[PDB]
C-alpha cells in the first residue's frame, strides 16, 4: 500500500489537529499533497480518507470539486497565468507569447523536464498590476520578456 | 520572516483610516500596530455590553463591503436572536474580476482586521471564529497565521481575554480554486470539509449556517471597519462622507487609468472623481467607453456622475472599477465576463449550469464571426434565461453585465451580426 | 484623627490576618496610602495603637519603605521604571510623552492633585520595556497616543 | 474575578514543565490546574515520609533558582537538624534588574507554587509557610490571595490536610519598595514587622530565623521544580539537562533581542543559544556587545558560549539576560546599575552606605563630563572599596559589575576620561 513519508504525514497530521473538526483540514492536507509531490498522486487518497475520518468517494469529489488541485500533471513549478479581463486588457497574449519563447510550452502543457506547468487561472485579485501570474506561491506583475526570463531564472 | 512575493499594488487614502498603514505596501507586525493605538478599541469594546456593540455598529450606518450592502448591525442583530453557541466567520475569498481591497488589509495590516473579528465575535457571542482565504492569496494565509500568533502573544486571543471572561480562538482555512465558495453558504459548505455548493436561503446563515448554528459571514472590510466604530464612536464615524453612507469605502480601480489601485475614499465621491480625479485619468488620455463593476455591472460614459454609494442610483457593488476606453471592443470583453461564469458555476442549478456554459460557447462563435443565425438567437436567449430556479448570486448575474452591454452599446454588437 | 468605619475594619482585618499584629504594618500602609492617596503624618499615631507598637516604631517603617509618601496626595501614581533595561529601550520617551500630555516631570503632582509621577527601580517587567503603573495597573508604553489613551481612562 | 493590568510578557518553553501553563498569559484556576493532574505530587507527597521527601529533593540535584544556586535538599536537611517549630518562606521578592522569571509563575500558575509550598512545608515539618511578594506585584498579590482561598476549599491547605495529620496555613506578606528585602534575613526582618535590615550570618535562616526558629527561605522558582520532582521521581528530573546540573531553568531575556521574554530551558543552554537560538538574534542584527546578568555581572561578546548551568565557568546568577548591542554606551549603562545600588543599600554598613552613594554621584559626573582628576581617582577607589565590613550579598556586589566594564570596555571609559 502506499503511505506517506513521515515529514508529510507529520504536517497532514498538524493540519488535522487545527481545527475542531477533522474533515476541515481537507483542503490543508490537499494543498500540501500538492505541494509535496507537485500534483496529487491518485494513491494518496485512500490513506489521506483514512485519517480525515472520510469515505474516499468524498475526498475524491473534493479534489475533482476545487481548481488548484491536479491528478494529471506532476510538475515542479506552476506559472499560472491570468487570463480574466482586466490582464487580458492590459497584455496576457504578450504573458502567454513570452512564455512560450522562454518554455516552448502553451497553457495546459508542461516542459519536457517536468519544471514548469502553465495554468490558465482566473482573476488572482491583483488587476491593478496586470497582467499578473504566479509561480507556486510567488506572484509578479509581467513587464517584459526579458523581466519574466529573469524572474524564471530564479526557479532551479 | 519571508511571505511569497506580492505586487506592490499602489493605495492612497484621503480619510487615513483604512489604509492608515496599508498605504504603504509592507507586512506592518503587531509593535506597529500598537504604537498606532491597536487594540485599544478591543480594550474599549471589551469593556461595553455585546448589545451595545451592536447597537453601535447598526447606528454607524456601516453596511456590508462585500458587494450586497446588507446593513452589517442588522445582521448581527438576527444572529443573536437565535440560542447559541454562535460562528463568526470573516469572508477573504475576494475572487470578483477586477477586485483587490481585501487583499491589501490582510497583507499589510492583518491586525485591523483580526481586532475587528475580536470585537465583532465578542459581539455576537461567538467564542469560535474563522477566516476562509483564497487558495490563490498564499502570501495572505502566511501572513494571518503569523498575525494571529502575534495576538496569541499579546493576550488578545485564547481563553478569558483580557479578563474580560471572553474566550475566542480564529482558525484560518484556505480555498482551492472556486469562486463560489465566496458565497456565504458555499463557504460554510467548504469550512465543514465538503464541496462548495451554496444552499437554498432561506435560512440565512445567521439563522443557521456552520454546523447548523447561527453564522455571521462578514466581507474583510467590513469588519475592518469595527474597530473604527469603537474607537470614534458611532456618531463621529457617521460624519465620515454621507450620513446615510457613512464611513470610509475601498475602491479597487483597473484596466485603462494612469494610476491603477486602491483608493480609499467616502462614498459621496463620484465615478468620474474616481477615474479623473483621483485614478489620474485615462491611458493615453483616451475617452472612457465603458466601466465594469466587477463582472457585475457595466456603465457607460453617460453615468459617470453617480455617486459611489449602495443607493438605487449608486454605482454599488464592491466598489470595483475597471475602465475600458474608446478602442477597447466591448464584445471581446463581454466574452471575458462570460468565459468568466463559465468557468465558476457549480452546476446544482439546470439553467445556470447549461446557461453559462452556453453563453460563453456562443458567445465565442459570435466572436470569431463562426456563428450561426441560431446561434445569435440562441445567444440572447440564453443570456435571458441562466437565472431561473437559481439558489445563488451567480446564477442571478451572470447574464446581467452582457445583457448591459447589448442595451447600451448595440452599435458593437450589430458590427459583429453583419 | 480617627480612621473612617470601612477603613478601620480593613485594617482590622489585615490585624487579624497574620500569627502576630505587628506583622501586618505593611499591609495596613498600603491599605491607608490607597484609602487618602498618600501617608498621613497624623494616621500614624492610631496605627501604631492597633498594631500595639510605639509610634517611632512605625515612623521608622514608613520612612524606611519608598513606595509610601507622607508628603504628597495623589488619586493616581504614575510609576515609571528608571533602571538599566527601560532606560536603553526608552524611558526618556516615556517621560516626554507624559510631560506633553500632564505638564509634570518626575516628583511632581499635577495641580488638580490627580497625577504624580514617580520615578522608581525595575519593576520586574523588562521584556516589556519601557514599563509604566497607574496605581496598581502595569503597562509597556508603546507611544504618546496609546499612553494618552490609557491615562484617559483614569479620572 | 477582576485584577489590575498586567502586560503580556512572552513565554516559551522547550520544557513544557515550570511553564506547561504559565506559556500562556492568563491566570490558571484550581480546575483547569487540577485537570492537568495537578495537587496529586502533593498526596503522593503525604504518603511518603518527610525524611524521604528531602531524600528525593537532594538526589534530584535542585539548587537555589534565587541567583546563588546552593543545593535545595542539603539545605533542608540542615533545618530539620534543628528542633520545632519552624517555618517555610517563599521569596517572591523578586527585584533585581532584568528579572521577571518569578512573576509569571505566581501570576498565570499559581497553584504549581503554592503545591510546591505545601510540599516543602511538610518536609521541613512547617506548619506556617509566607509568601513574600514585593509590593510592586499588586496583581501577584490578589492572585496568589484567590488561588489560597481556591486550595481551602479544596482541602489542600487547612488542618489534617487530606486526612494526614499534616496542619498547614500559608500567609502572604507583601513588601513596599526595597530591593533589600529579598535578601533572606532583611525577608525575615519585614515579616517581624520591622524595617529590612540583612543580620550577620551565620547563622544561617535554618539554624535562627523568623522568630529565631529553624526557617528555610527558598525561591519562587525553586520551590515551583519540587511538584515534578515528587511526581516524576528523582531519577526522570535528573534526566533533564546535564546529569550535575538537572532540571528545567526559566531565562528572563531583555533589551535589544527580538523576542523578549521568559524561556524555558536545560541548563547545558549556551549564551549564545538563548539570545540567537531561542530570543530571535539581536534588534536590527547588530552586534552583541555585553550581555550583563542582571545587577551582578558583565560578559563580554567573547564570552557568549558558555553554558547556563551552576558550573564554575558557567553564567549562573538568577539566568537573567540583559542584552547590550554596539551602539549602547557602556558608561551611560554602568551609571544605572550604579544608581540601582545607590538607591537600594539599607545603610547599616558604612563602605556600603557611602560606596554606593559616591559611586553613583561620582560616576554621574564623569558622564556629564563635569569629573576632576580626583573625582576619576576617587570613582576607581570607591568602586573598590563597596564590600568591606559588608554583612550581605549587596555590598559585596555592588561594584561588581562596573569594575567588570572597567576591564572589559577600557576604551570606552577612557574616551569619558578624556
Ligand atoms: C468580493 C468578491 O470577490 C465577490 C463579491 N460578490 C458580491 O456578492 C453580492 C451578492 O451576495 P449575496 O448573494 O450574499 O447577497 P444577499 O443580498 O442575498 O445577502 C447579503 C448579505 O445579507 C444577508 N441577508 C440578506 N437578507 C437577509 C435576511 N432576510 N435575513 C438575514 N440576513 C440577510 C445575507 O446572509 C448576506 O450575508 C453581489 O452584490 C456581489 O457584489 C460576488 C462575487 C465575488
Ligand atoms: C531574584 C532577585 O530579585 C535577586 C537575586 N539575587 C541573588 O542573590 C544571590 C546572593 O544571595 P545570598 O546572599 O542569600 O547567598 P548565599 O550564597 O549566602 O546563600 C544562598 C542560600 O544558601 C543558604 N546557605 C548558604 N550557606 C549555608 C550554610 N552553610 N548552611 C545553611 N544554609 C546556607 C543561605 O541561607 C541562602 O538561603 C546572588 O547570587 C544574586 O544572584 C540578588 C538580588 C535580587
Ligand atoms: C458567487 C458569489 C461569490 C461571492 C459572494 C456572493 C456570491 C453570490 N460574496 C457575498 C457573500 O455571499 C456575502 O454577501 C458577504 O460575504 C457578506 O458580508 P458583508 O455583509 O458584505 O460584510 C462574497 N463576499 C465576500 O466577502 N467575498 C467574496 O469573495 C464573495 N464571493
Ligand atoms: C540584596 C539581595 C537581594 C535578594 C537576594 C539576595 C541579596 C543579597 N536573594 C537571595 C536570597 O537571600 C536567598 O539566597 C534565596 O531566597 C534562597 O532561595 P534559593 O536557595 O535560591 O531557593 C533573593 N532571592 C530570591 O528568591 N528573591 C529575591 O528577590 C532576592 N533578592
Ligand atoms: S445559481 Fe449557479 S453557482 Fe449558484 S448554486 Fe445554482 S448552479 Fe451553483
Ligand atoms: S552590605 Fe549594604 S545592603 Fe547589606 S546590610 Fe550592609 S549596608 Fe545594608
Ligand atoms: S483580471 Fe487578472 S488579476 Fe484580476
Ligand atoms: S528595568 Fe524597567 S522593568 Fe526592569
Ligand atoms: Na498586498
Ligand atoms: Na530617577
Amino acid at each position: 500500500e502506499f503511505e506517506f513519508p513521515e515529514e508529510l504525514k507529520t504536517k497532514l497530521q498538524e493540519h488535522i489537529n487545527y481545527f475542531p473538526k477533522k474533515r476541515q483540514a481537507i483542503l490543508l492536507c490537499l494543498h500540501e499533497i500538492q505541494n509535496y509531490y507537485g500534483y496529487i498522486p491518485p494513491e494518496s487518497l485512500k490513506p489521506l480518507a483514512d485519517m480525515l475520518e472520510l469515505p474516499l468517494n468524498h475526498v475524491e469529489g473534493v479534489v475533482a470539486f476545487y481548481d488548484m488541485f491536479d491528478r494529471e500533471d506532476k510538475a515542479k513549478y506552476r506559472i499560472r497565468v491570468c487570463v480574466s479581463i482586466v490582464c487580458h486588457l492590459m497584455g496576457t497574449n504578450k504573458l502567454l507569447k513570452a512564455l512560450e519563447n522562454i518554455l516552448g510550452i502553451k497553457p495546459g502543457e508542461v516542459t519536457p523536464d517536468g519544471k514548469f506547468k502553465i495554468v490558465p487561472v482566473q482573476c488572482l485579485g491583483a488587476c491593478s498590476e496586470a497582467p499578473v501570474f504566479m509561480v507556486n506561491d510567488d506572484e509578479y506583475k509581467f513587464e517584459s520578456e526579458v523581466q519574466l526570463n529573469e524572474i524564471l531564472s530564479r526557479y532551479t | 520572516r519571508s511571505y511569497p512575493a506580492i505586487p506592490r499594488i499602489y493605495a492612497e487614502t484621503t480619510l487615513n483610516m483604512l489604509l492608515k498603514r496599508a498605504k504603504k505596501p509592507r507586512v506592518h507586525s503587531i509593535d506597529e500596530y500598537l504604537k498606532d493605538g491597536g487594540y485599544q478599541a478591543l480594550e474599549k469594546a471589551l469593556n461595553m455590553s455585546p448589545e451595545e456593540i451592536i447597537d453601535w455598529v447598526d447606528k454607524s450606518t456601516l453596511r456590508g463591503r462585500g458587494g450586497a450592502g446588507f446593513p452589517t448591525g442588522k445582521k448581527w442583530k438576527f444572529a443573536v436572536q437565535n440560542p447559541g453557541p454562535r460562528y463568526f466567520i470573516c469572508n477573504a475569498d475576494e475572487s470578483e474580476p477586477g477586485t483587490f481591497k481585501d487583499r491589501i488589509i490582510i497583507e499589510r495590516d492583518p491586525h485591523l482586521l483580526i481586532e475587528g473579528i475580536i470585537i465583532s465575535s465578542y459581539a455576537i457571542g461567538a467564542n469560535e471564529a474563522y477566516i476562509y482565504i483564497r487558495g490563490e492569496y498564499p502570501a495572505g494565509y502566511y501572513i494571518l497565521r503569523d498575525a494571529i500568533e502575534e495576538a496569541k502573544k499579546k493576550g488578545f486571543l485564547g481563553k478569558n481575554i483580557l479578563g474580560s471572561g471572553f474566550d475566542l480562538e480564529i482558525y484560518v482555512a484556505r480555498g482551492a480554486g472556486a469562486y463560489i465558495c465566496g458565497e456565504e453558504t458555499a463557504l460554510i459548505e467548504s469550512l465543514e470539509g465538503k464541496r462548495g455548493h451554496p444552499r437554498l436561503k432561506p435560512p440565512y446563515p445567521v439563522q443557521k449556517g456552520l454546523w447548523g448554528k447561527p453564522t455571521v459571514v462578514n466581507n474583510v472590510e467590513t469588519i475592518a471597519n469595527v474597530p473604527f466604530i469603537i474607537s470614534m464612536g458611532w456618531e463621529e464615524y457617521r460624519y465620515i462622507g454621507p450620513s446615510d453612507y457613512a464611513g470610509p469605502k475601498l475602491f479597487p480601480v483597473s484596466g485603462k487609468v494612469k494610476k491603477p489601485g486602491v483608493y480609499e475614499l467616502p462614498m459621496n465621491t463620484t465615478l468620474r472623481e474616481v477615474i479623473f480625479k483621483y485614478a489620474g485619468g485615462t491611458l493615453g488620455n483616451k475617452k472612457v467607453k465603458a466601466v465594469f463593476s466587477g463582472a457585475l455591472d457595466c456603465f457607460s460614459s453617460e453615468e459617470l456622475d453617480i455617486p459611489m454609494d449602495y443607493s438605487p442610483l449608486g454605482f454599488g457593488g464592491t466598489g470595483t472599477v475597471i475602465v475600458l476606453t474608446e478602442e477597447d471592443d466591448i464584445v471581446e470583453a463581454a466574452l471575458k465576463i462570460a468565459e468568466f461564469y463559465e468557468h465558476e458555476t457549480c452546476g446544482q442549478c439546470t439553467p445556470c449550469r447549461v446557461g453559462c456554459y452556453e453563453q460563453a460557447n456562443l458567445l465565442e462563435k459570435i466572436y470569431k464571426g463562426e456563428a450561426t443565425e441560431q446561434d445569435w438567437e440562441g445567444f440572447d436567449f440564453v443570456n435571458r434565461n441562466i437565472q431561473p430556479t437559481s439558489i445563488c448570486g451567480l446564477g442571478a448575474v451572470a447574464g446581467r453585465l452582457i445583457r448591459q452591454t447589448l442595451e447600451k452599446f448595440p452599435e458593437e454588437w450589430e458590427k459583429y451580426r453583419k
